[PDB]
């Protein structure tokens, strides 16, 4: 996918664009797991 | 006894208030939005017989204790009710001090402001949370959608809106509510079954019936041929154990309850079905958003968990939409939590703590602060 | 031995079955809806000692013969009972062949269909009336109201509904029942008087008590100051001849029986008073129907014949209604017959014979015919 | 009143409107007497 | 039973159809452009309960009967509706034969031709009027202006155009519509008041709200300082009797309804305020027509009857116009009738009967005739 690395290297907020670009309607979830990590 | 804090993802799911934390994964709070009054007072030794522990126990006290939503119509008629509702939360199931954990606030549109005004200040004072912040339940699901473009159909705990959206971009003008609540379906169910040979009015009687819907009541895509099916279809002709121990028998209702959301005639409502609410919204949407919708036809609302939900959704939109365009309604199974989930996200969205309702900000601007450039 | 026919205006007034003809003016039939069983059977020479001639004689046989409504709760538990009830009617007091006189049928809502299904066919076969036709007792009174707009409060023989209406236009959604029956008041009366020094349980004991209510028991507009009044008011403190010959003494009951229709607390019922049933109905009504109601606040139901009936009706609606609007409840003295009267009208409504239940129509469509596009 | 003549000359069913217009909630009764005549 | 004829000055005022005759002085016809459907059909004896007598009675039947404009958007979606609308007119309030009285026809621009095609022929056949003739509502007001030079702002029954004109000389190129309709303002009103604590959706609910606007809702010249005024100005803070009998309370809305005609942001419309529509039109106008406008800044449209209407008109044009030139908007109080008035004039303009749509002319050229060298 690279969505992992791309989003980690995505522009800080535009993980919006990258997640929802690569099908990740759960940018919500991408960040929420990243938050269970960073929560 | 830990690091800075966890925001308090508290969600009064239109029927149940529910909550976890920021970054949480499951609302650790879930339970009825009712208050309960016993009647008789058999003179009973001792005490412990609360008037109003509804929370999640009172249904244990169902029958003697009556029922009270404060937000009855997604409309908080009373607050101290909801107040101790919160305290119950924060101190029995949240069993947690507000004062040190932030919280985002779940709300549907259409609320006269003072509702939030009051909720806000009192949350500070009674609660002194580090800071609060409100957010439209609708919007909350929206991010909970993450398909930042497209409408979402929010027919949830007991709520109903259409939420046209477009990479986060939603048109309130096109946005709408359907007063319908699974409670409403509940209603017509009582109507029918009772008149059909049943005497079913009591609060927890309503409890059983709502259980009935959410466990067995459904809808078939079609009606009229579906009607003929009903005319003799024995398979549906199934009795369910009434939790007295009776086995309530069931037929055409199991579906003839919800479907009226497309025809309030049955609720007699002047309104129109959810679907064409969607469709007139979309037509309101710009010329070619509509395909966006079609890919983004996000349903929301668990009580709508019934069969075929999309099945119809698509079929009628078809019946209305140009086959030119390709439709796709969107509805996760987990639509109850979805709203909670996206709220957990936003609040948990670290890059975003600037928004939370600070004690001070209120203080200087009182509650009215909340309104402009903030909610 | 005459011209075409007279429809058979047969009315099972929730307590008594009653009837005349189309265009009639007085239901020539009126009598209890009970069945009666003796116990002992003293070995008695000869015969003529019917088990079940209740009709209007059995109360002559009260005591030994027990009591049986088939429609007990406005719910026909049994029919052959009611069957010979009819025959009694048609052959002793109607003493008339069904087969050649049409009849409209009196019914309250809330009935599972097969009740009417069965009643219908059997009325054809056992009865071969030229044709029948059913009609909601509620609606029957309604035309019996002739104020085609406005609700009617039908608390009658033993029944209770609210009947919002509007030049014939009624909203079933807003329409309701109150399980209360003058029988119910009967009940609490037995409760009180007995516990208060009396031993009053027996079937015709209930007979006497119902007589008591319908002759003397009343209500005072107010309660609590009315309560103090009761505290020493000697005028009410009146004993009535118990039909044994005793003179049952009476005080606060005479009114503390019925009034609970506004507070089932006394019946302990979860329900709410008749008045606010009216009011929540009306609020359900459109914005400005409400004044229509206010002019059309038609009570119905003779057992409710008590004092002040409207007196409260208005006072509380006031207490709830905007004085902006001007209220007027409507209740003829003759509310028992009213329902009969309007039925006599409709059935007697020559321009309307198309509706009657024809033997054939049933025949082709069996009873199920009755339901769609007909009743 | 003229309700008599008006209703006799009222439109056949809308004796409804005329009776209940001229206060005759007993269009019911107007017809029931008319029926004791025509019953 | 008289001399030649009177043309039939029939005017479907965008909300109400209205009319008199040629040379008349008051449109003897005025009433809603709606159709009405009841829902329930309480089984009601007898008849007289029309489905669709909307005309001017149905609002009597409001609530049960729903609402239908055929010209909904100044767009006749349906005609037989409007057909019997006419007949109603011509036979109940016009109660007059079309066949023998000529009529001019009121129309706004933007209509695809067949609309008029059909209306025309059918008016001949169903109507056989001596001859008809159509005329732009816009133009009709225009002569109704009689300031043959200058634009007119036609924001009327529910319509909106700019009508640059110059001794009868108007530039369609510069001419425009604003989709806004007092109905639209109605809308945002419902939006606000409802969300603000109200549940206001129903057809006649819309009726009340439109009444509200046309009786009380206004606008203040300014906004933002006007906004601060609103911030506490108690005088405006006035509740009006809701025609249920409630007294709907009113504040900032009374003006925050209409004003958005200058800022569709509130309607969210991409469009621009009426004023600068005027101004860009005028700039389109020749170099020095503009002063003509300034003397001829004729408003039109009663729903725009609100306060300050010109007050703003001038202030903003000022804000845009060179003070070099002196502005003067023109708006009679009687702007509803104005259009009717000028139509009564033109049609009544004897020197002009040559124009009317003759049966024959159509006949030879069918309807298509209407278009070239005629309308």
């Amino acid at each position: 996918e690279d969505v992992w690395e791309i989003l980690r290297q995505a522009p800080p907020s535009e993980y919006e664009r990258i997640a929802f670009q690569y099908g990740v309607t759960d940018l919500r979830g991408m960040l929420k797991r990243l938050k269970g990590m960073r929560r | 006894d830990d690091e800075e804090t966890t925001a308090l993802v508290c969600d009064n799911g239109s029927g149940l208030v529910k909550a976890g934390f920021a970054g949480d994964d499951a609302p650790r709070a879930v339970f009825p939005s009712i208050v309960g009054r016993p009647r008789h007072q058999g003179v009973m030794v001792g005490m412990g017989q609360k008037d109003s522990y509804v929370g999640d126990e009172a249904q244990s006290k169902r029958g003697i204790l009556t029922l009270k939503y404060p937000i009855e119509h997604g409309i908080i008629t009373n607050w101290d009710d909801m107040e101790k509702i919160w305290h119950h939360t924060f101190y029995n199931e949240l069993r947690v001090a507000p004062e040190e954990h932030p919280t985002l606030l779940t709300e549907a549109p259409l609320n006269p402001k003072a509702n939030r005004e009051k909720m806000t200040q009192i949350m500070f004072e009674t609660f002194n949370v580090p800071a609060m912040y409100v957010a439209i339940q609708a919007v909350l699901s929206l991010y909970a959608s993450g398909r930042t473009t497209g409408i979402v159909l929010d027919s949830g705990d007991g709520v109903t809106h259409n939420v046209p959206i477009y990479e986060g971009y939603a048109l309130p003008h096109a946005i709408m509510r359907l007063d319908l609540a699974g409670r409403d379906l509940t209603d017509y169910l009582m109507k029918i079954l009772t008149e059909r040979g049943y005497s079913f009015v009591t609060t927890a009687e309503r409890e059983i019936v709502r259980d009935i819907k959410e466990k067995l009541c459904y809808v078939a895509l079609d009606f009229e041929n579906e009607m003929a099916t009903a005319a003799s279809s024995s398979s549906l002709e199934k009795s369910y154990e009434l939790p007295d121990g009776q086995v309530i028998t069931i037929g055409n209702e199991r579906f003839r309850c919800p479907e009226t959301l497309f025809q309030p005639s049955f609720i007699g409502m002047e309104s129109a079905g959810i679907h064409e609410t969607t469709y007139n919204s979309i037509m309101k949407c710009d010329i070619d958003i509509r395909k966006d919708l079609y890919a983004n036809n996000v349903l929301s609302g668990g009580t709508t968990m019934y069969p075929g939900i999309a099945d119809r959704m698509q079929k009628e939109i078809t019946a209305l939409a140009p086959s030119t365009m390709k439709i796709k309604i969107i509805a996760p199974p987990e639509r109850k939590y979805s709203v909670w989930i996206g709220g957990s996200i936003l609040a948990s969205l670290s890059t975003f703590q600037q928004m939370w309702i600070s004690k001070q900000e209120y203080d200087e601007a009182g509650p009215s602060i909340v309104h402009r450039k903030c909610f």
